[PDB]
DNA sequence: ATCGAGAATCCCGGTGCCGAGGCCGCTCAATTGGTCGTAGACAGCTCTAGCACCGCTTAAACGCACGTACGCGCTGTCCCCCGCGTTTTAACCGCCAAGGGGATTACTCCCTAGTCTCCAGGCACGTGTCAGATATATACATCCGAT
DNA sequence: ATCGGATGTATATATCTGACACGTGCCTGGAGACTAGGGAGTAATCCCCTTGGCGGTTAAAACGCGGGGGACAGCGCGTACGTGCGTTTAAGCGGTGCTAGAGCTGTCTACGACCAATTGAGCGGCCTCGGCACCGGGATTCTCGAT
């Protein structure tokens, strides 16, 4: 399932982050991060969301998350 | 035929991505991949759509901020092109 | 019911821009920045009182929370603004 | 009457006092504290809107965007510093690119 | 200072300072840059082109339109002088 | 004058752990800053449960949860075995 | 009345549950505080103390010293993942650093 | 009244050896001159941002003299958090 | 008889396992204090010290140094240098978010 | 290539000390054990937002070809760094003297919390337009050979 | 190097639509006008711990002199990654429809706070002794320049 992060989705990516030129090895690297840093964060929003009795996520157990994760993303409050 | 320079579209490129701000994946799939990561830690789970549209920006801002440190790493090495060890600096540094 | 500030925001808006609007999603943005920064301050004011046993948190905890979060010229800035507010709401 | 009126502010003296009390972070709040943080987040709200104004103007736009205000943020240094580990739903980034990556 | 106002200034002739160098500066004292005399306000450069004579000059010297050292850029972008008498103090220029 | 400190606790279970070993003071002031800095970290955290949950009361729910962001996995899970133990003895 | 007993001997535990419900109290974290929460405080605390200790005492004793230093902390928890991660923008006075040399270094 | 002689540029009592030696620890094998002066002035910053707030705290506890306790938050506000000083 | 000389670098290496294997402090004392107070001095004047206060500073600053020259230490090795240079610095402090 | 100086390191053993471990008074902070009000657990209702699924379009991702310029293994040579010996020099240690200010206690009162009564600032939610998105054709900027 | 092919980009004009800029109804949370209990301000007093300085020792820093190996400029050459065309595919969209559960309202009572009597627990001071440090000498390791 991963893999449905595109090869041109990462190249767009990189090129909002300045860079050039792209080894192949990155795509599966940065998949690997992504997951990583997706995983961190999900875990604590669902944390959030069970101590809340909640079945449904909400952006406010994001920002949370994000903001105990030192990532303080302003637009969801 | 005509064509350009190797290199020579990749700066318009960077060039129209800084420019811009629209998100970078696609929609659909980035929430397939967080639903599969979130039944890891619980089942049966369900979301507010704004969670998925911060996640995505949250997650493409934190790549982005890295590859600019992984493009530094790239250029303190003289090359221009990137490599996973640039990552692994990267990331090692921010004590990830 | 729902509390903001994005009245106070657009009135401020007005006074610096008369002319100029704001979008939903930046409005947003606004109320984020005033949150977190609220919380930054009392947060530090909270610890001053702790740290000198005090029951109360004053402007002088604002103040030094003030001079402990911002940079030089914003701190000061904000400073001066504090002080000139609580002479007038004094007077 | 009104307390930010008496302060000369436009931001809420009271729902600030009371948010303060209820916000845990003491036993007691004297009368200065909440104009005080008021006249603080006014300033920074100002300082902010004045300079994402200036930003919407050279955009050509009448109204202040997500863009215009990480514009702002990254290019004054004492705002970047203040809010460095921030991150702004579609700002983006500032346009850059290392010259060693340039043509010749 | 903003000396300048959208004023399209053409830039030619082997400049020192990169063009974007040259564009920020013309772009903090309120300017604009361009490459097309037919719409400039004024023009920029090393004394060396109006020693080579380009077509490109030669179209500007046709417009009429004042020269200057590039010196010039340096000076409006430390002082608030008369542009008309900065003119004289870079002159490249013996037309308009 | 008088003072207070943790340094008796953290002795007992040093006895505890490793009964023939002992610590220096300097070492203790160090457990002692350990457990100063992991309480205030926990209590913030139920603090900002319990007001996103407009709870007036901190309970045992939010430091099992505020443990569960808190701490890595197979630690997060001891603490919380030994938490809900001590809880459900005490209750008895 | 009947004699006195702590809420720490009930609980089990070495860590003070008394003195952790007035520090709870007096901390403004909230208007109230349910009796569970202290006792769960202090559990975790003295499991995580003795997850250090632990670790720590082992670490003075393949030093062949029978007390605890400061350096023996310090190795501890950067031995461990968990500890590290929980540690990792935390210093230690006289704790030093993990001996570690990268091979590219070393003689050929 | 009775002050010690005044302080200046003691900035460069920060020895070449000691910081050598720091970067032995930080296990660096082989050293280009050009750090010493560099490391001074990162030092120098460093010091600052964490004593004027140290100060900061000073100053709202009424008090002429800085404390560990001072030291300690200042450390803890700035995300370098020590253990070997708290009470 | 040629006296005895190690080879280039194989000492710095056994430094490396000495200032590893201690815990103690690496900078003058004193030195340092007067650092301190003449950087406290440009804030407020005439500024006093608990020693402990001073003790903890030089803990914090050469642990702050040490960790520093790692990540420099790293920037060299991934520049293929076997030798640090202020760039490598820089460069460690701008991904930590100094800079 | 493997083998001797010899330099540094780590290992037993007598001293001795001083920090850690320990024990006793004993103050206040925990517990004991009673209220009581309201936090919050629990039931109920509802409507909304999230979930599911459907057909169509076309933007996107993909897959293949190719060449150039990038990465990168190799070489020379220059010096700037490491190592080691002599010098000096200032850090370090003891012990001494002064006195600033941190720390504590006691008093007194200014003022922040709390309470009730009043009401307009601020919030919810209609609605009109001009800000700006979207072409679209147009006139610039700029890249790339081919000269 | 210039010079023109190209194509990509930014700039006028229309337009249209829908988001935000603004108005009205109205209610609750601020705030005006009380009261008092105690936080904290101010004074006074103690003494301790900070600050200064002097003399002596010797560890460290500074300083100078090789020299070798690391830094890095050049460079030959192999591929992997950028640009571009043609293929295919799945993201997207606007639709529909469903019902789970999130949210609001409402009851009732479990239990955390408040006071008050009691006492033993943990802290502060004063012992006393053994883990550690400390040479100091002795055994082992590891390095380098021979071979």
């Amino acid at each position: 399932n991963i893999q449905g992060i595109t090869k041109p989705a990462i190249r767009r990516l990189a090129r909002r982050g300045g860079v050039k030129r792209i080894s192949g090895l990155i795509y599966e690297e940065t998949r690997g991060v992504l997951k990583v840093f997706l995983e961190n964060v999900i875990r604590d929003a669902v944390t959030y969301t069970e101590h809340a009795k909640r079945k449904t996520v909400t952006a406010m157990d994001v920002v949370y998350a994000l903001k105990r994760q030192g990532r303080t993303l302003y637009g969801f409050g | 035929p005509h064509r350009y320079r190797p290199g020579t579209v990749a700066l318009r490129e960077i060039r129209r991505y800084q420019k811009s701000t629209e998100l970078l994946i696609r929609k659909l799939p980035f929430q397939r991949l967080v639903r599969e990561i979130a039944q890891d830690f619980k089942t049966d789970l369900r979301f507010q759509s704004s969670a998925v549209m911060a996640l995505q920006e949250a997650c493409e801002a934190y790549l982005v901020g890295l590859f600019e440190d992984t493009n530094l790493c790239a250029i303190h090495a003289k090359r221009v092109t990137i490599m996973p060890k640039d990552i692994q600096l990267a990331r090692r540094i921010r004590g990830e | 019911r729902k509390e903001s500030y994005s009245i106070y925001v657009y009135k401020v808006l007005k006074q610096v821009h008369p002319d100029t609007g704001i979008s939903s999603k930046a409005m947003g943005i606004m109320n984020s920045f005033v949150n977190d920064i609220f919380e930054r301050i009392a947060g530090e004011a909270s610890r001053l009182a702790h740290y000198n046993k005090r029951s109360t948190i004053t402007s002088r905890e604002i103040q030094t929370a003030v001079r402990l979060l911002l940079p030089g010229e914003l701190a000061k800035h904000a400073v001066s603004e504090g002080t000139k507010a609580v002479t007038k709401y004094t007077s | 009457k009104t307390r930010s009126s008496r302060a000369g502010l436009q931001f809420p003296v009271g729902r600030v006092h009371r948010l303060l009390r209820k916000g845990n972070y003491s036993e007691r709040v004297g009368a200065g504290a909440p104009v005080y943080l008021a006249a603080v987040l006014e300033y920074l709200t100002a300082e902010i809107l004045e300079l994402a104004g200036n930003a919407a103007r050279d955009n050509k736009k009448t109204r202040i965007i997500p863009r215009h205000l990480q514009l702002a943020i990254r290019n004054d240094e004492e705002l970047n510093k203040l809010l460095g580990r921030v991150t702004i739903a579609q700002g983006g980034v500032l346009p850059n690119i290392q010259a060693v990556l340039l043509p010749k | 200072d903003k000396p300048l106002s959208n004023m399209k200034i053409l830039t030619l002739g082997k400049l020192s300072r990169n063009k974007d160098e040259v564009k920020a500066m013309i772009e903090k004292l309120g300017g604009k840059l361009t490459g097309t005399a037919n719409k400039a306000s004024l023009c920029i450069s090393t004394k060396k082109e109006v020693e080579k004579m380009n077509k490109k000059m030669e179209e500007v010297k046709e417009a009429n339109i004042r020269v200057v050292s590039e010196d010039f850029l340096q000076d409006v972008s430390a002082s608030t002088k008369s542009l008309q008498e900065l003119f004289l103090a870079h002159i490249l220029s013996p037309w308009g």
